[PDB]
């Protein structure tokens, strides 16, 4: 399926996460496909996890 | 949220007696709670919805009713096989919430177990632990204790108990104790011995066996 | 017949993602919504996502929300529960359920449900040890034997006698958690003594987390 | 009395 | 900390069932009661025996 450039602007942050493995990088990602409604939410999470794995 | 707050915790009842469970709410759910009755091994399933109305292929001797934000379901004439745990569920507010749920359990005559004992298997023993097993086989009620005495030396801290739930027939549990020791330790030592208090017996019941015994 | 069967449970890392499936049958979740909820020690039934899948509109418990995920295809007619970030207090069975079905406004069909466990241990396959009968596991005309099913994780395992034939008289006890963080439980059935070496007694053992299936026939010992 | 796993039923 | 109050529902007729209740004290106090009186209204009028410094109750119905 086709996106807005916000949930573009999504998937392209939790590419870019130094700091995950490739299984959470992936899930996340399919996430955001899973549930647009929650692209906020989900980008928020990725953060946190991002940041907890430095 | 809302709290769905069930009591009592535990109910036990002879078949055939009516028994009552509750469940509050802790604001107005208007009439939107249901019943779910959970067996053993088993998922939740839907007795009562809407506080009063029996979901298809019940048994009519379930029943609901609400009073404001007090819910009750009723079983009006208790069988062995309602034997299970209940759960409320109110769906008036996102989230919905369930009950701790309320344990019901049947009461009947007291029996008293058959004690059985096995040794460590051979094959077993070809590593580098032995696995002492007591069987305690269809009593009630549940209470019994179980000691271990290694060459008449009482054990501490090297067992562990199951319990069957509640056989959905004749409403007995049954109950196994485990004896964990190093074949080292098993080697060493000639006499095990389960002891076994219950109700149902005159006195204590020991069973034992020698390693080494056919 | 209405079904709802979920797969996708099993063991997973603290930090790590799993993907739940549910997939429904002898009905269509366009109809319905279609609810995750899980049941744990620590907080009982706790209900995690719900999704109407009509129009796609979800909603999600406040401690799972930008964790978990829920959608559906109803072309296959499952629903799916995305799960990442996932925490010790995540493991739980996941159960999927409808509500709203024929018009009933309460989850009517539950799935048999699939357990989550969130824990950095490794998978272990069990040893499966004969429980033999003897003159110590007999009395009253009837005989006990069994099998020992020792320091396995995760659960779950299955234990069935005689490929499924055999099931009066079968007590398979509940796991315990031994001190070294493996499970282990123990099978028993009573049976005719008379029956001791003409009937065969075999416990059909299956550790799906580690593929492991052993069938154990067990007899009297030798002397 | 909480949940448990291998008997899916309240333990005390 | 949590307790356990042990209750005997005595009916009228004989018929005994046993019920736990759990929380702190007060709490689980409160609900024994409260179920005590709910029971009360198909069952008759109740009254409670206190033992074991209020951790067990024997609850009567008159019927």
């Amino acid at each position: 399926g086709s996106y807005n450039k916000d949930q573009q602007s999504a998937f392209y942050e939790i590419l870019n996460m130094p700091n995950l493995n490739e299984a959470q990088r992936n899930g996340f990602i399919q996430s955001l496909k899973d549930d647009p409604s929650q692209s906020t939410n989900v980008l928020g999470e990725a953060k946190k996890l991002n940041e907890s794995q430095a | 949220d809302i709290q769905m707050t069930q009591s009592p915790i535990l109910l036990s009842a002879s078949v055939g007696d009516r028994v009552t469970i509750t469940c509050r709410a802790s604001q107005d759910v208007n009439t939107a709670v249901a019943w779910y009755q959970q067996r053993t091994n088993g998922s939740p399933r839907l007795l009562i919805y809407s506080a009063s109305f029996l979901y298809s292929g019940v048994p009519s001797r379930f029943s609901g009713s609400r009073s404001g934000t007090d819910f009750t379901l009723t079983i009006s004439s208790l069988q062995p096989e309602d034997e299970a745990d209940y759960y409320c569920q109110q769906h008036y507010t996102t989230p919905p919430t369930f009950g701790a749920g309320t344990k019901v359990e049947i009461k009947r005559t007291v029996a008293a177990p058959s004690v059985f004992i096995f040794p460590p298997s051979d094959e077993q023993l070809k590593s580098g632990t032995a696995s002492v097993v007591c069987l305690l086989n269809n009593f009630y009620p549940r209470e019994a204790k179980v000691q271990w005495k290694v060459d008449n030396a009482l054990q501490s801290g090297n067992s562990q108990e199951s319990v069957t739930e509640q056989d959905s027939k004749d409403s007995t549990y049954s109950l196994s104790s485990t004896l964990t020791l190093s074949k080292a330790d098993y080697e060493k030592h000639k006499v095990y011995a389960c002891e076994v208090t219950h109700q149902g017996l005159s006195s204590p019941v020991t069973k034992s066996f020698n390693r080494g015994e056919c | 017949e209405v079904q709802l069967v979920e797969s996708g449970g099993g063991l997973v890392q603290p930090g790590g993602s799993l993907r739940l499936s549910c997939a429904a049958s002898g009905f269509n979740i366009k109809d319905t919504y279609i609810h995750w909820v899980r049941q744990s020690p620590g907080k009982g039934l706790e209900w995690v996502a719900r999704i109407y899948p009509t129009n796609g509109y979800t909603r999600y418990a406040d401690s799972v929300k930008g964790r978990f995920t829920i959608s559906a295809d109803t072309s296959k007619n499952t629903a799916y529960l995305q799960m990442n970030s996932l925490r010790a207090e995540d493991t739980a069975i996941y159960y999927c359920s409808r509500w709203g079905g024929d018009g009933f406004y309460a989850m009517d069909y539950w799935g048999q449900g699939t357990l989550v466990t969130v824990s950095s241990a490794s998978t272990k396959g069990p040893s499966v040890f004969p429980l033999a009968p003897s003159s110590k596991s007999t009395s009253g005309g009837t005989a006990a034997l069994g099998c020992l099913v020792k320091d396995y994780f995760p659960e779950p395992v299955t234990v069935s006698w005689n490929s499924g034939a055999l099931t009066s008289g079968v007590h398979t006890f509940p796991c315990v958690l031994q001190s070294s963080g493996l499970y282990s439980l123990s099978s028993v059935v009573t049976v005719p003594s008379s029956s001791l070496g003409t009937q065969t007694y075999i416990c059909n053992v299956n550790h799906k987390p580690s593929n492991t299936k052993v069938d154990k026939k067990v007899e009297p010992k030798s002397c | 009395s909480q949940f448990d796993f291998c008997t899916r039923r309240l333990q005390s | 900390s949590e307790v356990t109050i042990k209750v005997n529902l005595i009916f009228a007729d004989g018929k005994i069932q046993t019920a736990e209740f759990k929380g702190t004290f007060e709490e689980a106090t409160a609900e024994a009661y409260r179920y005590a009186a709910l029971l009360a209204k198909v069952n008759g009028e109740y009254t409670a025996d206190l033992e074991d410094g209020g951790n067990h109750m024997n609850i009567k119905f008159a019927g």
